[PDB]
């Protein structure tokens, strides 16, 4: 499962196998992003879908 | 769903009625239904769990029938029936938990767990019998597309929102005019405040309006309307609209003037109540329009006249209010309320087994988020899980 | 904290806030977090380009 | 208990179903059960005792069976059945009253009246039939040591206590810091006040904490949490902790900061809610920890800054609040709630007949004292009397 | 549990009684029970262990029976029985281990493992025979909800607690007055100290009190009371309340005065002992209240007078003490004790196989946390695992 | 007694062995014994008396025989047996309680209650069967005037006595020499103190002696002997012999020298142990003689030499201790101990029903008074009540 945030204020949660948006779970994106590797969204969700 | 409910109802009846010493004439039909359940479920393999921390469990049904002849039930009959009922109740509880923790964007009304999908086959229709509960009755009626009605005591229809609107404001926040409200559960408190007390308003009357859009149509609603909003009637340091600073509120409560409560459906006035406080009835509505006026008292005693000077500073700020409580209502769609425990049951089951956030419901089944965006798919999934929760509550 | 536990990466701050557009709280939280995920980019804590 | 409930249920069914014109097929099983009750009770002498002002009453049963000849019940059949049912209802009501007015320290769950003790003999087991009520279901589950459950709307779980704690105080009560709370029924209102508005706090934050220990574990609880505490948001004159003097409270309500509501079971955090208001679910808990903070506004408009000076005197005292209402919950032990009338029934029966204070319950049947020291003996006796009260209310 | 206990008891009796040369009349009934066990277990597949490091083991039973007509058992008969006994002992040991490593918040008394849940089927009830052990007897009585209790030697009823309370103190900790206690296992040592030796106390008597609340009601308890607390009878350097600094304690032991030990149940004085040392009996209690006094010796020899001056500095601090040891007791709930090995068995099994911490028991099966928060759910699960541990220790 | 024990044993065996599903071969002898008991007791009237607050209770026995002809016991069988067993167990418990609260100066070994006197008739001897318990076995041995043996863990053989003896003293109490001891339960702590540290002794050796005369002969006793007596190793303020004044004790512990523990029987040395610590065996004794010595260290470092000046004042007083714990032993007479609950049970039954003090036992069944004056009449009555208590504890 992919969580995504943007400085513009756009956030997206989705699944890797199929790119369908998911209810964004704040307080889980934060715990993931404080420690785990963070990936720049060159090909951000909208382009991926 | 009807088959699962029938299993649960048969087990509940078996627990309640198959007791030591009772006449067999009291349970003859119940024993026949129980035997039909045994026959239908025999030779079937079921699997439950596998989502979150919900454990995988396999169920195989091979039970004999109850066919002993008696006048009054004895300990042997009760013990055998108890063993069978215990196994079946465990199976039904696990199936209900499995179905409660699942959702789908498409066809969320349809069964999600493979156990319930298997139970939805034609071969199991024999298990089906009396469907008398409110939730199963509504389920069957909606399957037939007849009108369905869920009766709620204090429906949880308004998502939590403590907000304010400033119709007149300035950086110092010393001469403000606006409204502040709390919409929570079945309660709507609104307070219109004017710092100048309508000294320069046309006819010394200020007008405040609060429009609340219900996410679902409520019918046969009993409402209690009270003049004052006690929540917005004490001194308060409130944040700025953008949080840049904080302003001061020092209410002095004047009675609301020219109160009109309009209960609207599709923008059409269904019910209107003018200067009526106490118990009122809104027969069918989806919007509430509370319009009330702050009227500067034409005649003031010296103590009152001291509070409202002609010009600034305004140390005391005039405030009118309104409190609206929906004591009871009827809604075609399911909702949380103060008397039922279905939302609590589903949330507890999802939290206990660490169910991952799905594609329909918000994280943690936050009711405010759910009712704010109460979409048709969310409504279907919520109805499904609430029906399953009631079925489970019949036993567990 | 907008996470399970406190972290400098997961703290909300001034954010004078923009009433120009109807803004969700989650959007503000995610934007504030991403503005520090930029320092994650420049702290060798990223995976892709 | 099961036999007494069965008698009451049979009589209720007879009243409801034995009506003029009804088909005998609608009452065949009911008539058979009623006649079994007649046979079992016939030839037995009962006495309901004279504890308190309850009259000593003697009961003899020599009733003939109900007829089975009419295709449709007529007026004569209904009148004869009415006479028999009236006698049996009088007997059952008197037995229930005699049981409700009695308590034991050693075995409170066992019958205390000689009538119910006699009904616990084996020969009366024939009377036993459908046990479908919630209270009797829970009684039977408890007898078997199974997971019991009582669903309460607004459970009366918090004993009444309006108290305050002053973390910082002085003889003149002009620079105070502390909390004041009301824990009443299903409601907890708490308010932390700082007279200095955290001017000298380590980070302009003052931390307030309220711990409420529930006397019994609550499960599947729907809880409404709201920011402000309307009860501690107006000026008050409050007696000192020792009653030697009085102090002045002049609240100005500030938004609570960093609100953490924790629902704990055995000291472990079962549920946690951060800055979440509205409807929340506490799935399983026995303690509530409400942590909030008074944060000095970093930026203040001129009036707000005027409220809070850098040093004494402090005429406006900053206050943060919290309100927590348990709309509904589930508890393994019996409790008083806003819906069921069991406590009222037991108290009314005791007061009507001037029952002397026993060794178990408080000397008014007062719920605050009872729920305060909710001992296992008190719980057993309360379950017994509440079950008997439900049985009686089926008829009376 | 009864079926598992019956398996273990049958295997133990097979080991003990099926011996070379024994008359067949000595084992006829035992051989019948053993053959019944073989018959019932034959054709059944069992699976044990998928939690932690407990390996998955699969059990199949296709064993032959034992002869029934010979006069004296010989080496051939014993050799035939030994292989079956070994396999069944291994199976029962693994089933007991699988059950000991499991817990549930909802139904802790019900079986948790798949194997024990299958053994709860009706067909295995034929294996059931004599349930004569204390733990199984209590299991059955408690299932029937009959008054039953466990007898403990040195019950482990007090969670570890080494604490002190200072009624009189100051930053230099030079003139203190208070109490220090150790609560550990069945032992309470309490010591009240006065640095001034009650020079300024009214009547030259200083009163100390210690109240200990037991988490479960102990009955028929034998207590040893001694007038000195040897734990707090030597010089100590003690951390302050907040750990900011350390203070000095230099006890000089005076005999306690007006010693009163009150054993209370729900706030009611059940037993009272004044100036009684040695063996005392506390028939029924949940609270211990120790009240003692320090009295200045009205007459002092020159050294004693030198110990206690009229004013500071106080170099010798007068201490009175009490020691209370519960030699044996009876409790309706299971507890760890110095004689049984149930807690040790459960803890060892959980540690050896790295059982993940569950939602009921404290990690590592810590007894202090377990008895500090001894909830009904914890009591249920602890009784279950302790009974299983006794069953296992019957063989292993 | 044997008939009462047989009733209790039969009922315990019935509760343990008559379980649902068990083979009838497991209970054939038990069912025969139970039917024999039913036949013997049928038609007999019993009355448990009203001594103290113990209620008067009337018992009538009219029960049918337990069935034969079942291959495996079913639920109906167990239910009928449970009803009969419950009535019989209640009767047995009440009879045991009635017997436990009664005593006589002469013929105290004979039954005192009317129920047990009736049960001692010849017509009830049929009920008698296996007498395997230790207490009933010793009862039978005593009835036959054979050697009796009770095994105790930590026998309560020493009455509480904390005393001191001053072999050298004076009004100032600055240069004392003597011994102080505590004898409690199975523990003896003794400490010989010399304030001069044997500076003027004949060979710098001071000899200390302690003789403890046991009031009953103990055989096969294992005893832990340890050098120091921690009870008398810290500073104390001790009342004078007559209480006129108080003296100061400031021990400095030197190791005991030339330790000598003699266990004497009728003034004859049975066991001797010299310089032996740890576990020792006293095979048969009634007196303990502990002879130890304080030897002045011939060589002393400056710190040691500073504590022991050639002449007064003596601020540091030399002490040599000894601890003796009887971990287990065997006695021909009944005693209180840590493991068993006989004394606690008898005392609890006497306290619960407010039995007035009789002419035999000390008030409150105080063990110190009981064993300080353990007369033959007291021994007979105590054995009787303890045997009845064990019989009751088999079922309660
Ligand atoms: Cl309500
Ligand atoms: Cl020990
Ligand atoms: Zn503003
Ligand atoms: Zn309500
Ligand atoms: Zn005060
Ligand atoms: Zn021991
Ligand atoms: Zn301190
Ligand atoms: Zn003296």
């Amino acid at each position: 499962e992919v969580f995504e945030a943007g400085t513009d204020g756009r956030f997206f949660a989705y699944r890797v196998e199929t790119f369908d948006e998911i209810p964004f779970d704040v307080q889980k994106f934060a715990d993931l992003v404080t420690d785990s590797p963070v990936i720049s969204a060159i090909i951000d969700f909208k382009t991926l879908k | 769903m009807d088959v699962l409910y029938s299993l649960s109802k048969t087990l509940k009846d078996a627990r309640d009625k198959i007791v030591e010493g009772t006449l067999y004439s009291n349970v003859s039909d119940l024993i026949q239904q129980f035997n039909q359940m045994i026959i239908t479920m025999n030779g079937n393999e079921f699997q439950t769990g596998g989502i979150g921390n919900l454990p995988i469990r396999n169920w195989n049904f091979d039970f004999g029938l109850l066919g002993t002849t008696l006048l009054n039930l004895d300990a042997n009959y009760v013990e055998t029936a108890r063993n069978t009922i215990d196994y079946f109740v465990d199976f039904v509880d696990n199936v209900c938990m499995d179905e409660m923790v699942r959702e789908s964007q498409r066809n969320g009304i349809a069964p999600q767990s493979d156990s319930l999908r298997k139970l939805s086959g034609i071969k199991f229709k024999r298990i089906n019998f009396d469907n008398s509960s409110e939730y199963i009755e509504n389920w069957n009626l909606q399957n037939r597309r007849q009108r369905t009605g869920f009766t709620f005591h204090k429906p949880n229809i308004f998502p939590y929102s403590a907000s304010f609107t400033l119709n007149r404001s300035q950086p110092a926040h010393d001469n403000l005019m606006g409204t502040m409200w709390l919409n929570a559960g079945s309660e709507i408190q609104v307070a219109g405040f004017d710092y100048s007390c309508a000294i320069n308003a046309p006819a010394n009357i200020q007008q405040f309006e609060h429009i609340v859009q219900l996410r679902r149509v409520l019918t046969t609603a009993t409402i209690t309307l009270l003049p004052d909003a006690e929540r917005f009637s004490f001194p308060r340091v409130i944040n700025s609209a953008d949080g840049a600073t904080t302003w001061y509120f020092n209410p002095v409560i004047l009675r609301p003037n020219n109160v009109e409560v309009e209960f609207l459906l599709n923008g059409q006035i269904i019910n209107t109540y003018q200067a009526r406080f106490g118990t009122i009835i809104a027969r069918n509505f989806d919007t509430i329009r509370l319009s009330f006026q702050l009227m500067r008292p034409p005649n003031m005693t010296p103590a009152v006249a001291a509070l409202f000077p002609n010009a600034q500073p305004f140390e005391h700020h005039a405030t009118v209010g309104l409190t609206l409580r929906i004591e009871s209502a009827v809604c075609e769609s399911v909702l949380a309320d103060a008397s039922k425990t279905m939302l609590a049951n589903v949330t507890s089951v999802r939290q206990e087994y660490a169910i991952p956030v799905g594609p329909v419901f918000p994280p943690g089944m936050n009711w405010t988020d759910l009712i704010t965006n109460y979409s048709p798919s969310r409504e279907d999934n919520l109805q499904r899980v609430f029906t399953v929760a009631s079925i489970r509550s019949m036993l567990v | 904290s907008v996470g399970s536990s406190a972290s400098a990466w997961t703290d909300v701050s001034t954010q004078i806030t923009d009433v120009s557009s109807s803004v969700s709280s989650i959007s503000t939280q995610t934007s504030t977090i991403s503005r520090r995920l930029r320092l994650k980019e420049m702290a060798t804590q990223t995976e892709g380009m």
